[PDB]
């Protein structure tokens, strides 16, 4: 998890590349793997107790589950939102140019997986918010409204609405993406 | 607030003088035990005995130091009718600060047969020279042309100021067209001898050191003379410690050609003639900047004056050697 | 500043007396080193013990406090800001930034006071020194506020009155303690000093609390409601700031006279016969100070007495009248209780102006160069000069600058903010800084960098080269290369360059060959420093040249080496030895004429060395072998040249 | 500046680089340097000679290829290398064995010497939490990290000398100097601890909630003008400038955006030049962080356009207001940024700006050298 949080999603697009399809393929594969992992993982109510090892003096640190740690990181301040915004901006700048590129399907799959991940995280938080009020030592959880309305160092606002509007202008095959956005 | 005690040093006999390096930290002493001790005051607040070794067998008196930029040498005066120079040689390279260091005798100052007065250094400008004097009135100037051989002392100047020279002070040049000045105060052990202060200049037309001007006013045996530090001016200030507090000012009048050939028209004005000590003075010393004057006496009294605004010196610090220092006055900054 | 100085100093030494000793002096960066010795004195004594306890005497002993270092830091910051901002006069904006700087200094001094009070209540022994310095700095703050409200911003009737009102409110903090003691002791609604607290609250202009106190007194009593209502009506009739200042001074004076005459009428009507407290309050409000003269023990000091007289019977103050009333109050206070202090005289002088005389008096009482230099710069930056504030006795500005520079140079590391002092000196500050920095070492980085930068800006390289040669010799002591070359380039020396060249040549002769040819090839190959340095560089490059082997350039470079004639014969011998395989091939580079010209120059130099001394005969016993090798090589060269001449003749024929 | 278009292709990554202890000068730099690379061929420390000097050396123009002198493998990962005296190379390792060599300064050869071992201490199991920051006071070495342990050693030492483990076991991150014996440490929690080699005096009680947050910082360095002035940059997004002489006092807080603040660097001669290498973004050089505002520096940044061949200074005339180092209130952005990227997607990991000679070791198997950055 530490390797995937340090190396991946930090140095995977702005590196020495001689082909434009390499970054697209890397991003698509990473997003698909992360979506599959988050869909296979399921938070259990038993993960809220103090997981402190106490077996014959085996005093260790709080060995939190990797999926729970990833969920807490995505709930608090994380660069995943900025990465998704940059990916949406790149997709808009690729779609408004209208050029035969083999990365349109990869971009569509990536944004669909991102929308599915957002829906899954929201559905999980809908039931996680009830088990956090009774658990000892709660974490810092922020709602999706604040993350969507946060200020970005580009136009003092979020470009999500701009990307959604440009999707309707370039609407050649984004029906499923518009449906996921409406959901 | 000062941690003052009643005993210091480790010399059992009569301690003569001390000296300190221009860079600080390092010090040295000269007493009657025929053994000089060099101390190193660390940053922790203590000064331990770094080294102690014999040097002279006839009561070492004065001690001089030099800057490390031209060579860390030590020239001391003694009453054994001779004098030598000590050096500090270190080994190894520069792996763990400095390696093993030791005191050595690279060379011995020759041409010493009578009582050596002062053999301190000289200002650079035209080269770092060494002035050797005695109690006969002959001043020699030695130079070191070989930077790798510290034993070479080429004799290029030998002046005969007559009488019996005691103190010698230097005044460097202020620009590229100025010549160094040398003041010589004699001590013939007779106040009835008129004329004890001599002035010597570096004449560019003769390339030697002729008598620039003389002074027949001071006839008492001169004990110490000290020039003021050059601040880019034409006039100069001099402090003559003999039997009272004497401070004179030398002003130029004709320092050009034609009107001033081999001599220079300089007017000497007595700007301070005090005698509040009711005795006599020994040595006089100036501050590193030119604002504090320090002197002592034979009765065990130390008097320190400071500058004001009218080029006058008034007693600010009065210390009693045998008694206790009385008074308290600290202005501050 | 008089002709006479001050009294003798030097604290007494716990001991001595019975023994005969002496104390000698040693100079230093403003710190005198005193040592006990047995020189000429009145008696004789010996037998002393050793103990590391040096005597360091200095006037900068106050720098050991953590507050003074911060004070110097912010003072340097404000000084740099003022010196960089005072380059274009305007007037209104100038006074605005001056008031802003004054408020910043006020906040800084308040923070310093609170932190030093914290340190004082943390400490125990130094409480006397702490309260003494607190008192002297409070007097300094009083003088600063006075000069700021007088000379910095000359305000007429109204603004200056409000300034003095808030100054008195900030300086007086005893009415709150009196009210607290009244509330604590006995009942909180009645006491013996409640009327005194009410009078103090009324005098301080705190009507918001005076009304509440009057209401509490009326609720406690049973026949004081009418008196409290009359007092409230009188306070309402009393004009404030909306009547004068920005309106009409004549109307303000008329309203003040009307209020005064109404108070006199209310006092003389007869309703103030009862209640000795309110009667005394009304009598004090008129102008009679009998109660004040009776209870002067509670009236603090004559400063507050004078400001109370000004608030009472002085609607408009005149400078001469102000000084007259000040000396009258001083006399009437001394007639009741003496005060052997110079603070009243200093304040009287500050009232009677003469800034130079006040500065001289403060200097002869307790010297403080920082504040006087700051106030001098402040009054000089206003572009206003009068014939009563000119500096006398040498140059006061230069003297204060030198004192401020020495105050920092007397310590280590803290002498960083002293280089900016000499940015406006007429070619004297450079020498003053040199006389201080030519004796102490420089082992820092940014400090020496800034020093070299300001030196190359002022165009003076004497001490620059003096330090560069020391750095070069220190590098040669460890046998450096790149650093030594950089120092030689920066210094443009000659003797040290020859020394390091001879050292490199000796190292090459001892090692047989040279391997550090690229360590000294980073700053050169173009800038001809000197002949021997150019020859060393050309030999270092000839190394690689004959390593790659090229006949034409090798012949040209060996011709240059032979024409140089500034090298020992040991190098030329090896050159002539190893330049034969490169010439064995049939070439036409440099004809036989020039080749044998170089050969004859070499043999002439060899014969000259023979006639002078010996060709390394006392060092090695290979002279015969070298001679035989030279003979056989010159024979082979003659054969090759004859063959080349034959071929050239056959080709030309 | 003096950025051209030539760029060599040298496949050699660089993690950090130390130089010879230059005295009485901070702009001038030697030509031989010990580079602790992340992975040239493997994790090791090499010696490279070029022509780096102060105020741009004469020989070797643009694009200078260094030359390898001696290579010595280093066990673990290199994160801190400081020169103690003159011939001492102390390198920290992630495995817990801090290596020390007494290499020859003139022979251009590294000599294997001593190692301080035992850096991870735990009862029950084992947790790898060694020391990260290493400072040298000459002849003293102090190592700290995210563990609370303080490892103090003197010259010529092979084993442990002082292991300070106070009750306030914080998580130190970066170290900085103050003068000749005082050292400040920025921890990974948002606190500062200033001590003096004479007596250890920890005091991490400086929490700021209004006008400047206390997010765990990262790197810290000193200003060319006034050695006491320091600058700290971390995850807070604010290059906080402080005028600390013995107590924590701020001065300027520039709200940086789209950055991480991993390694801060200053430029001598002209102290108004600051660089900040990070991992969140491309290449950009700040020009108005600690100072006020310098015109003629926009029209670039991030990865668009480029401003070089000219370093326009603010006009100096007859002003009436003070203009110096002043930039508080963390509400600004990126004022006056100089784009150093040649409009190409690159991943850099080290940038040393010791003087006018900039050296950029990147992960894209390339090198970048700028001889002048102020003219």
């Amino acid at each position: 998890l530490q390797f995937l949080r340090d190396t991946v999603f930090l140095r995977y697009r702005t590196r020495a590349y001689r082909r434009a399809a390499e970054k697209w393929e890397v991003a698509e594969a990473v997003l698909d793997v992360f979506y599959k992992l988050l869909k296979d993982y399921e938070p259990q109510p038993e993960d809220f107790v103090d997981q402190y090892v106490e077996l014959q003096g085996e005093e260790r640190v709080a060995f939190k589950p990797p999926g729970f740690s990833l969920m807490h990181h995505l709930l608090n301040e994380s660069p995943m939102l900025e990465l998704c915004l940059s990916l949406m901006e790149e997709g808009v700048t690729q779609l408004d140019t209208y050029a035969p590129f083999p990365g349109k399907k990869h971009l569509e799959k990536a944004v669909a997986y991102c929308f599915m991940l957002l829906n899954l995280t929201l559905q999980k938080e809908n039931r996680f918010m009830d088990l956090l009020r009774e658990s000892h030592l709660s974490m810092i959880v922020t709602p999706l409204e604040q993350l969507l309305q946060g200020i970005n160092p580009r136009s003092k606002k979020a470009d999500n609405v701009v990307n959604i509007a440009r999707y309707l202008c370039h609407g050649n095959s984004n029906a499923e993406l518009a449906f996921e956005s409406a959901k | 607030m000062f941690v003052a005690r009643s005993i210091a040093a480790d010399h059992k006999d009569l301690i003569h003088d001390v000296s300190f390096d221009f860079h600080g930290r390092r010090m040295a002493t000269c007493s009657s035990d025929q053994s000089v001790k060099v101390w190193d005051k660390s940053e922790n607040g203590n000064w331990h005995c770094t080294a102690s070794w014999k040097t002279h067998s006839g009561s070492v008196w004065r001690v001089t130091w030099a800057h490390p930029e031209f060579g860390q040498v030590l020239a001391s005066c003694s009453f054994d009718r001779t004098a030598a120079v000590w050096e500090e040689i270190v080994g190894e390279s520069n792996d763990k600060l400095r390696g093993q260091s030791h005191w050595v005798k690279r060379t011995t100052l020759v041409d010493s047969r009578t009582s050596v007065t002062d053999v301190k250094f000289a200002p650079k400008h035209m080269g770092l020279m060494l002035a050797t004097c005695s109690a006969d009135g002959v001043v020699r100037i030695y130079e070191a042309p070989d930077v790798m051989n510290l034993s070479q002392w080429s004799l290029q100047h030998e002046i005969s100021c007559k009488l019996s020279c005691s103190c010698i002070s230097w005044n460097p040049s202020s620009s590229r067209a100025h010549s160094p000045m040398i003041a010589v105060g004699s001590d013939d052990s007779s106040p009835n001898i008129m004329g004890k202060v001599q002035i010597y200049e570096y004449n560019e037309n003769t390339r030697k050191y002729a008598k620039a001007e003389t002074l027949m006013s001071v006839s008492d045996p001169v004990h110490d003379i000290a020039f003021a530090p050059n601040l880019g001016r034409s006039f100069h200030i001099l402090a003559v410690a003999t039997k009272d507090v004497r401070i004179f000012t030398m002003k130029p009048l004709r320092k050009e050609l034609s009107s001033s050939g081999g001599v220079t028209k300089f007017e000497i004005h007595t700007v301070a003639q005090f005698d509040n000590h009711n005795s006599q003075v020994w040595r006089v010393s100036w501050n590193i900047t030119g604002t504090v004057l320090a002197s002592s006496g034979d009765d065990g009294t130390v008097r320190l004056w400071k500058a004001n605004y009218m080029d006058n010196w008034k007693c600010i610090g009065v210390l009693k050697g045998d008694g206790n220092p009385v008074g308290n006055s600290y202005q501050g900054f | 500043m008089e002709e006479l100085d001050v009294d003798p100093a030097e604290t007494p030494i716990p001991g001595l007396g019975q023994q005969n000793r002496h104390i000698g002096f040693s100079w230093g960066p403003g710190d005198l080193l005193l040592y006990e010795t047995l020189y000429q004195k009145q008696g004789n004594s010996e037998t002393a013990a050793r103990c590391p306890f040096m005597y360091l005497v200095r006037s900068d002993e106050d720098i050991y406090s953590p507050v003074l270092r911060k004070l110097f830091n912010e003072s340097h910051s404000i000084f740099v800001g003022l010196q960089k901002s005072a380059e274009e006069a305007s007037g209104k904006s100038r006074k605005a930034q001056l008031v802003q700087v004054s408020r910043n200094y006020r906040s800084v001094l308040r923070a310093c006071m609170e932190e030093m009070h914290t340190l004082s209540e943390s400490t125990r022994e130094t409480a006397q020194k702490y309260i003494s310095q607190i008192s002297i700095l409070s007097a300094m703050e009083l003088s600063w506020n006075l000069c700021e409200i007088l000379f910095i911003e000359s305000a007429p009737a109204g603004p200056l009155l409000i300034l003095l009102l808030e100054w008195v409110r900030l300086h007086v903090c005893e009415v709150d303690n009196i009210v607290q003691d009244v509330l604590r002791s006995e009942k909180p609604t009645e006491h013996e000093k409640f009327w005194d607290g009410v009078t103090g609250y009324v005098l301080q202009g705190r009507m918001n609390e005076a009304r509440q106190l009057l209401a509490k007194e009326a609720s406690t009593s049973a026949s004081a409601r009418s008196m409290c209502r009359v007092l409230d009506d009188l306070l309402k009739k009393m004009p404030m700031l909306h009547t004068g200042g920005t309106q009409t001074l004549t109307e303000f004076e008329l309203k003040w006279q009307h209020w005064r005459e109404e108070c006199e009428r209310h006092l003389q009507n007869g309703t103030f016969s009862s209640n000795v407290h309110m009667e005394a309050v009304c009598r004090v409000l008129l102008g009679d100070e009998e109660v004040l003269l009776e209870k002067r023990d509670l009236m603090t000091t004559w400063y507050h007495f004078l400001v109370s007289r000004l608030l009472f019977k002085h609607p408009t103050v005149k400078p001469t009248e102000l000084h007259f009333y000040a000396q009258s109050s001083l006399d009437m206070f001394l007639a009741g209780d003496s005060c052997p202090e110079p603070l009243d005289n200093i304040l009287l002088a500050a009232f009677e102006f003469d800034i130079h005389q006040v500065i001289k008096e403060f200097s002869i009482v307790s010297s403080n160069w920082w504040f006087v230099a700051h106030l001098t710069d402040l009054l000089d930056h206003c572009q206003l000069f009068q014939a009563h504030n000119l500096y006398f006795g040498a140059n006061m500005r230069e003297f204060l600058l030198l004192d401020y520079a020495s105050g920092l140079f007397s310590h280590h590391s803290l002498w960083q903010l002293g280089v900016d002092y000499f940015d406006y000196c007429p070619n004297l500050g450079r020498e003053y800084l040199k006389l201080h920095m030519e004796r102490i070492p420089l082992s820092t980085e940014k400090k020496a960098l800034k020093a070299l930068r300001i030196c190359e800006q002022r165009q003076m390289t004497e001490q620059v080269r003096s330090i560069c040669k020391t750095m070069a010799m220190q590098s040669l002591c460890n046998r450096r290369l790149g650093s030594a070359l950089s120092w030689s380039i920066r210094a443009k020396d000659a003797a040290f360059a020859t020394l390091i060249s001879d050292r490199f040549l000796k190292e090459y002769c001892e090692r047989g060959n040279f391997t550090d040819l690229d360590l000294i090839d980073n700053l050169g190959s173009a800038m001809l420093l000197s002949d021997r340095l150019t020859f060393l560089g050309k030999y270092r490059e000839f190394h690689r040249m004959y390593s790659q082997e090229q006949f034409s350039e090798a012949a040209s470079l060996l011709l240059s080496l032979m024409t140089a004639r500034i090298a020992p014969c040991s190098f030329w011998l090896t050159l002539l030895l190893d330049a034969l395989p490169l010439l064995e091939q049939k070439q036409v580079i440099f004809s036989a004429e020039q080749t044998y010209e170089l050969m004859r120059c070499l043999e002439d130099r060899m014969a000259a060395k023979l006639e002078s001394t010996s060709p390394d005969e006392i060092q090695k016993q290979d002279s015969s072998i070298d001679n035989t090798k030279v003979e056989m090589l010159r024979l082979a060269l003659a054969r090759n040249l004859a063959r080349a001449i034959v071929t050239e003749g056959a080709l030309q024929e | 500046m003096a950025d051209k278009f030539a760029a060599k292709f040298v496949s050699h990554k660089i993690s950090r680089t130390r130089w010879r202890p230059v005295s009485a000068s901070s702009l001038q730099q030697p030509d031989v340097f010990a580079t602790g690379s992340w992975d040239n061929e493997e994790n090791k420390v090499c010696v490279w000679a070029t022509s780096d000097f102060g105020a741009t050396s004469l020989d070797e123009e643009y694009q200078g290829d260094p030359k390898q002198l001696c290579d010595i493998k280093h066990p673990g990962d290199v994160m801190d290398m400081q020169f103690l005296d003159k011939e001492r190379i102390v390198t920290g390792s992630s495995t817990g064995t801090v290596t020390i060599f007494r290499h020859h300064e003139n022979n251009q050869t590294l000599s294997v010497n001593q190692r301080w071992e035992q850096a991870h201490y735990h009862v029950g199991s084992n947790m790898r939490a060694p020391c990260t920051a290493i400072v040298c006071s000459s002849p003293e070495i102090v190592s700290v990290g995210e563990d609370g342990r303080i490892n103090c050693f003197r010259a010529e030492s092979r084993d442990v000398l002082r292991t300070i483990d106070d009750a306030d076991s914080s998580t130190m991150h970066g170290v900085t100097f103050l003068r000749t014996t005082e050292i400040l440490t920025v921890n990974s929690v948002g606190q500062l601890k200033l001590w003096d080699l004479r007596k250890q005096g920890n005091d991490p009680t400086q929490i700021f909630s209004v006008t400047g947050e206390r997010v765990p910082l990262h790197c810290v360095d000193r200003h060319p003008n006034q050695q006491h002035v320091v600058a700290t940059g971390g995850q807070d997004g604010m290059l906080c400038i402080w005028d600390v002489r013995h107590g924590k006092m701020p001065m300027s807080l520039l709200n940086a955006h789209e950055a991480e603040m991993w390694e801060v660097h200053f430029h001598p001669s002209n102290p108004d030049h600051l660089f900040t290498c990070s991992e969140d973004g491309s290449l950009w050089h700040w020009d108005a962080s600690a100072d006020s505002e310098k015109p003629t520096f926009l029209l670039g940044g991030r990865s668009t356009f480029n401003i070089s061949r000219s370093s326009i200074a603010p006009p100096n005339a007859n002003q009436s207001l003070a203009c110096a180092w002043l930039s508080t209130d963390p509400t600004k952005g990126q004022l006056e940024i100089t784009n150093l990227l040649p409009s190409s997607t690159l991943s850099v990991n080290s940038l040393d700006v010791l003087g006018q000679n900039l050296v950029c070791g990147t992960d894209a198997e390339a090198i970048y050298v700028t001889r002048r950055l102020f003219s």
